Order: C-alpha cells, then structure tokens, then sequence
C-alpha cells in the first residue's frame, strides 16, 4: 500500500543530463528496494536500476545503462534519485519506479492501482 | 439441474479471476494474486432454466501457458476476456487467445468479454496511459474484434462495481444450453 511516484522527466539533447526522483506515499510497509522501469512505444518494459539496504556505489543496473545512470537515496526525505548522464535518443521512454517483487518483475500489464505516476524522458537532436 | 463448463481466458492480470469470483461468490478480491488453476461452482437461473455452472479459472502469464490446456477438456462455453486498461490484451484475442480456443475447444461458443470497464472514467488510468500515448479500449473497438473473431457475443463488465456481471455469464449460459 505504500506507493512510489516518479517525476523531473523533460526533453533533452543527446548527451546532456537530468534526474528523476522517486517519492514515497501512503501508507504501509516501507519498500526496502525499488527499482526504475521504463517503457517505450513498441519495445517490451524495460528495468532500469535499483537500489535495496546497502548504501555505496554497488548497485543494480542494467547494461543498457551502466556507468551513466546512478541510483541513489536522500539519507533524509524517503525519496530514490536517478541521475542520468550521457543521455541518448535509446532513453526515450516513460520512466516509473516501484518496489522489487515477484508482481513487478512479471510479463504482464501495468496495473494501475499498484503502480504510480510515471515522467516522460524524450531525448532529441533539437 | 443441468451442468455446464465454463473456462475464462486471457491475459494475466486482466480481471478473470476478479470476474469468476464476484459473480460466484458475490466478492470482490483485494490482493491480486496470479491464478495457476482452480474452478468455482455457481447456481444460476436463465430464462427459467437451472444450471449448474462450474467456472475454471486459468492463469493468464505465458509462465503458466503449459497448465492452461488442463482446464480445456468438455468445455460448453468460453468466456474470452481483455480489459480496457490494456490495449495489448485486446490485441492478443486474436493473436494468442483464439487460435489456443480453437484448437482445444472446437466449436465451443466465445462470448468476448471487457472487462474493468470502470476504468475508462478512471483519471489515474487515462492519465498513464497517455503518458505512454495510449486510453483504455473503446466499446467500438471491442464490438470490432468481436465481429472479428465471430464471437458469439460482446459483453463488458467491471468486477469493481458489478455493472454486466450478471450479464455476462447469463449470456455465457444461453450459449452452453444453445
Ligand atoms: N478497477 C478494476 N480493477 C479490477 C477489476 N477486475 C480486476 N481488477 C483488478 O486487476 C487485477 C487483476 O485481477 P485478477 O482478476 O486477479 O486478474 P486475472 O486475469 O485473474 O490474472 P491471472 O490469474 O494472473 O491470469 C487486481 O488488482 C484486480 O483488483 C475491475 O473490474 N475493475
Ligand atoms: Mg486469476
Ligand atoms: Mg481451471
């Protein structure tokens, strides 16, 4: 019941940068890892990163993203960041975060009332 | 009374379960959790005739593909199921749903069902789904893939609300006694 909500999407230049931030909201029990999915027209939904107990530089990331993504937490606002660097037109996509779970991880339709709101990240040659 | 079989299909997590349950049990689940199989008994009434229904519940995800045919056998009715926060499961009548159906269920009668249809005045749905440059399937595009498919009928239904339940599996027991 506890629900993460994902927002700081915007248009970009390939190469340039922008962060993502995921916010917690309502109530239950605290989500211990999340992780960012994103989803473009045609392709199959596709994990991004996560981040679980263990702070410090080791964390989940996918090829597609390894070395210009971080994941991190705010050590203060119950709130997960995804620094994006060297972005590029693959970025393309409508980003969300939610927990790390057998529901999350299946082939299946977005539910909505388990998943929250999503950030448009489009990267252009304008 | 008379007995009859009838087995939902369609996608994971597109209402089945919440369908079969509402309508045999007057409840509606809170948690979604995946079927693998199970059926449900329910006593109906139709145009003054009692019927037995016997409601087999399938799983949807291509992870439990290999269970579904184990529900297939001596079916009288085949209740085909999309829903409309899904485009994607109205696309996979056709490509997935009804060439399993008529493989294993030869001339067994389709009523093509919507289901959640609470959801198209849903503002959080309608707010992500164009986010992802989609909306919740229309009536008319359902009736399409109805004709389409040649279903037997096109009915839509929200478990959440009950609207059409009813509906649904009094249709899906006139075409069992067909
Ligand atoms: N708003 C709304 N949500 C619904 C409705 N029916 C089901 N759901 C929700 O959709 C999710 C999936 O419902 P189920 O009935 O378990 O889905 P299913 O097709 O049986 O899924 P599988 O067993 O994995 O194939 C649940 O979170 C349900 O609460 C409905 O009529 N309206
Ligand atoms: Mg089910
Ligand atoms: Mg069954």
């Amino acid at each position: 019941a506890v629900q993460l909500q994902a927002s700081g999407g915007g248009f970009v230049q390939p190469g340039g940068s922008l962060r993502l931030s995921c916010a917690a909201s309502g109530y239950g029990s605290t989500i211990e890892t999340m992780g960012w999915f994103r989803q473009a027209p045609g392709k199959e939904r596709e994990f991004v990163s996560a981040i679980s107990r263990a702070p410090g530089p080791s964390q989940y990331y996918a090829d597609s993203v390894k070395g210009r993504f971080t994941i991190s937490r705010d050590n203060s606002k119950n709130t997960v960041y995804l620094q994006m660097n060297s972005l590029r037109a693959e970025d393309t996509a409508t980003y969300y975060c939610a927990p790390i779970n057998n529901r999350t991880m299946q082939d299946s339709m977005f539910l909505w009332n388990y998943w929250g709101q999503g950030t448009q990240v489009t990267v252009s040659s304008a | 009374a008379i007995r009859k079989k009838l087995v939902v299909v369609g996608d994971g997590a597109c209402g089945k379960t919440c369908l079969l349950i509402v309508f045999s049990k007057d409840e509606f689940p809170e948690v979604y959790v995946p079927t693998v199989f199970e059926n449900y008994v329910a006593d109906i009434e139709v145009d003054g005739k009692q019927v037995e229904l016997a409601l087999w519940d399938t799983a949807g995800l291509e992870d439990y593909d290999r269970l579904r045919p184990l529900s297939y056998p001596d079916t009288d009715v085949i209740l085909m199921c999309f829903s409309v926060d899904s485009p994607d499961s109205l696309e996979n009548i056709p490509e997935k749903w009804v060439p399993e159906v008529k493989h294993f269920c030869p001339n067994v009668p389709i009523i093509l069902v919507a289901n959640k249809k609470d959801l198209r005045s849903d503002e959080h749905v309608r707010t992500e789904l164009a986010r992802m440059k989609q909306e919740p399937v229309r009536t008319d595009d359902g009736r399409a893939m109805a004709v389409r498919i040649q279903a037997y009928d096109y009915l839509e239904c929200s478990a959440k609300t009950k609207e059409g339940v009813r509906e649904v599996f009094e249709t899906a027991t006139r075409a069992a006694l067909q």
